[PDB]
């Protein structure tokens, strides 16, 4: 993701 | 509590809270000679001969340390 | 001589200070953490449960809980730790020299008195004490006798209509929308933009996010019609770790779900059809002094033109030949306990207290006849 | 009265000593060899095989094995003549009179510590013992709480994060490059320039070129377009049979692989990579209180310029607006050893030891629930 | 004349055909390899990269990527190499005749759908296409209008409750947990017990690792008191060199963490309680209705005893005087293509389609007011 | 609560 | 080790 998790 | 001032003297970040906070981990309710006083988390009391003492925590960790550099 | 102690339990916020004063000496978050992962660390002086500012601060390791859910106490022996961290930490006030006022929300189950009673004359036990409304003491705060007091904190919204004095215990409507469900919403609005926020920590920070950068749409079709046609409406905030995020319509979207429900996927009107339904529900003659006032309360009324929209619709709603007025003083976060200081320093007020004989004598029963 | 013994097996050195002084007194290699030639001369002592610094000394006619490889022990018997040696010979102590405590690398097979507990009590009687993970002495020997520590010996390295004395084990990372597959990979790019070293005297011999001479670039390009036009980075090395070589690139171009680990053929990032993954497996919360501490351990982080290249490249990958700051004390070749002296003369930390009563009772296997 | 292409491109798997055959003719992993050695031998076709099980085959001598992570497609250039590789390799077919059907989790990133459309629009010419939920192609394949699905891939695991064919989007649970960290879980503890998988190619043995020899315990702790007290629980399993390795209390330990998340450090509960918790979400008068359904979907629901501990646990939670009905049909890895195959079939379908004058009149932004 | 919501 | 690498 872009924020919380890596993805 | 001579046992763990000295404890908290080496630890890492010791403090007067954190040695106090041992304090009541250990003694707060397994001797009948060691109380906490009710309005205040950085004090104890000990029940002596004499009387009941309320120490404050706030000094002790400055007062005990001594450690001499042999090269001065 | 002795002032009584003055405690709003709420939920996010504890407030609690000595009556009489102007503001609460004490505030923060009712929460509670636990630690949970293993400690390696020898002599840390590693400790069971945090409360308050300092669950706040190492949230990292912590599991965060909320022992108030809508006004409900869910967890009665972390609310015995925020009460004892409170009167002593915080206060640092012994409970036994003091009475102590509590307050509470409307159309909530007994049961949550009566155990605030037990606990507070068995365990602290506390002299004398007293449960009161929410809103009630919003009049208080604000310097009236009359009016519909609408009020949000975290968890529960209620309307509660009162006219010289008087409470109009049909016309009593409660919503459980306000507060802490706009942060769940809000966590999943922001999933659409490509940011996640799971854990307990991450709610704290959605809810900073949202204390920050929200605000109301006087018009929300038309705002969300120039926000996707621009950049203009759009704002970045610095998380904890230094990433940067940006938000757009949803930031103006995330209270629009206070006055349409749907959103969430509740079934009830919004704020300001429930404030219309409770006026509907006064008598007509005393119709046109409730209009004549409004009172928000509660931190969920402080987003940035909320009253402006209020007036707008209600100004829809009601006939057209009166004046709608919306009141809204910028200290209203604390007016529930600004109107709790004034009223436990009333005179008069010194025999309302439940007394240790009386509920000694009639057990915590006697709370529901005594109080409200 | 009785302190415990404090020992880190490592590989390549032993370090041990007493608890509560400050440096360790016996430090010698882990390293057995056994003599492979003809012995000629009648009534010589000759010796069926030696440990430690007699094994460095007749190194030329010995076959050197190391017992103990990425950390795992694989050949006990010659640990056990390491043990043996390090308490009678080094120390001069009799074992039955002192707990001892020994340190291990996280993620590292179990049996690895059900042996070494089955023979420090059966075989040496020690009243008490202990086993510490490596990179959390590093924090105790730093005087910090909470860090994310980088540490790298001979064989495995491993990051653990640490925040306020609590463990996050699902991002602790270890990798097998450090130390030795330098060594390794030093033999193989100085055969380009025409030097062979095979035997593992010479692998001792290019374990001492690589502790002088080898640093790291800041940049690896810009000094590798440097070194092909100049001899200005070009430094000379005398052998022990007092021939003389020289070394050009090479002795940067060295400890570039622990940043590209593709040299050598391993398929993981560098350091500075599974620091960065590391940290991104910590909650967003704590993640601005890692990047304030990073600590380096052991004696691979001794190369001169490799925190301010860990810095710099940490600082690409990291986010712009934190500090980075990279921690590396000129004493922390030893900090694993200095924090287990710490640890063992705390008061706290003597209902720790697993005492015999407990592995009389519940056999090696307590090591597991016991110790970390 | 024209059917529709069925694509579904998860994690791991792309599963791939034509609307109306039964099952997938094209399956096979969603993974890119680029060559990392240095090439020798002159003249060998030698290629840029490879996709699905070409680079299963060559994968000894490949980086292994996955260009889709937690349902997120995070490389773009590789995912229109899979795309490519699915439409003119494996289905031989070209993109231009056909309207193709493609399937996404709820609750991700809206640029993924309008990415997803701008490439099927663009490069391939689709004449027309449609994104659907993969949750709600289950009930398609199981004959059902109504039921809470729990659908578990790799990456992402969601819930979302239907009833009579109206989703309650207030209600769709979203886990991060299922497939992917379930086998870097394994390769964690699998080290315990001495055995160490890192690179990309060792991660897909212990994958084939985890589909053969994984099951779900009924009790967790009484299997891990029988495990620790017997031989009998453990399988042995023969690498691809020959090596043969055994397997202890770690194949019913790994997919315990699936309802124990704490096991890998996460914050949120089991799957089986954020199926109660979806349930719990709905209104009273449908949640009989969802009990009486729950329907399994994708390859992370295959574990042996799934079901049972499923229905054991649920049955725990809820109310004491309900069925509680768990489905979960031998085909369920399947389920998602097989109801997409029947979508895309029906003929109230065929005005549901983005066709591409609708693309030219409003850009890629129509996705997400057309689609779901 | 105890019935309707989940306090 | 015993699998993977060689120790
Ligand atoms: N300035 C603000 N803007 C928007 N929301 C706010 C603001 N201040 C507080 N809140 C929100 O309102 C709630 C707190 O209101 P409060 O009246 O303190 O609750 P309670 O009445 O339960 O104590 C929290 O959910 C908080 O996030
Ligand atoms: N000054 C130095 N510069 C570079 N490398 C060094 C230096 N001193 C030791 N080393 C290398 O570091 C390793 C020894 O580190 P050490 O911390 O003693 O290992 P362990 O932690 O296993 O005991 C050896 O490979 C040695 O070659
Ligand atoms: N028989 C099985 N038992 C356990 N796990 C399996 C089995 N088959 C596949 N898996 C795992 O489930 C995941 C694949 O599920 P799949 O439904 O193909 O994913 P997606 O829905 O993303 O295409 C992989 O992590 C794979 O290891
Ligand atoms: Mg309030
Ligand atoms: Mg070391
Ligand atoms: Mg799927």
């Amino acid at each position: 993701w872009x924020a919380x998790c890596p993805a | 509590v001579l046992d763990l001032l000295d404890e908290e003297c080496k630890m890492p970040k010791g403090s007067d809270d954190t040695w106090a906070q041992k304090l009541y981990n250990t003694h707060l309710n397994k001797c009948a000679l060691f109380e906490k006083p009710r309005l205040s988390n950085k004090a104890f009391i000990i029940k002596h001969f004499a009387d009941k003492v309320e120490y404050q925590c706030e000094g002790f960790l400055e007062k005990n340390k001594d450690t001499v550099y042999e090269e001065q | 001589e002795t002032t009584a102690l003055v405690c709003d339990n709420g939920s996010g916020l504890v407030k609690a200070g000595f009556a009489g004063d102007d503001a609460p000496r004490a505030v923060f978050p009712s929460i509670v953490g636990r630690p949970r992962h293993q400690g390696v660390m020898v002599g840390m002086g590693q400790k069971d449960s945090y409360v308050g500012d300092e669950a706040q601060s190492k949230r990292g390791i912590l599991t965060l809980k909320y022992p108030i859910e809508h006004g409900i106490i869910t967890n009665w022996d972390d609310m015995e730790k925020i009460w004892h961290h409170t009167f002593y930490n915080e206060l640092r006030v012994a409970p036994e020299e003091h009475p102590t006022l509590l307050t509470e929300a409307p159309l909530n189950p007994k049961a949550n008195r009566e155990k605030m009673t037990q606990i507070m004359f068995e365990t602290f036990n506390v002299p004398a004490m007293y449960v009161a409304i929410q809103a009630v003491l919003s009049l208080y705060a604000s310097g009236r006798t009359t009016g519909i007091v609408l009020d949000s904190g975290d968890g529960v919204t209620h309307n509660v209509p009162i006219y010289e004095g008087y409470a109009l215990p049909h016309a009593i409507m409660r919503l459980d929308l306000a507060g802490r469900d706009l942060t769940d919403y809000l966590m999943k609005i922001l999933t659409e933009r490509g940011y996640s926020f799971v854990t307990t920590a991450e709610r704290e920070i959605v809810r900073d996010i949202k204390e920050k950068l929200c605000y109301v749409a006087l018009d929300f079709e038309n705002e969300m019609a120039t926000a996707a046609s621009s950049s203009s409406l759009e704002k970045s905030y610095e998380l904890p770790d230094g990433q940067v995020i940006t938000i757009g319509n949803e930031r103006f979207r995330c209270p629009e779900t206070l006055f349409q429900p749907s959103f969430i996927g509740m079934e009830s009107a919004g704020i300001h059809e429930t404030t219309y339904n409770s006026i509907m529900k006064c008598d007509i003659d005393i119709r046109k002094d409730l209009y004549a006032n409004n009172v928000m309360s509660g931190g969920t009324t402080m987003y940035p033109g909320i009253a402006d929209r209020m007036q707008k619709e209600i100004t829809a709603l009601a006939p057209s030949t009166m004046k709608i007025k919306i009141i809204a003083p910028p200290e209203r976060k604390y007016s529930v306990w600004i109107g709790g200081s004034i009223l436990a320093s009333l005179s008069t007020f010194q025999q309302m207290w439940i007394t240790k004989q009386e509920y000694d004598e009639a057990g915590p029963s006697i709370v529901h006849r005594k109080c409200f």
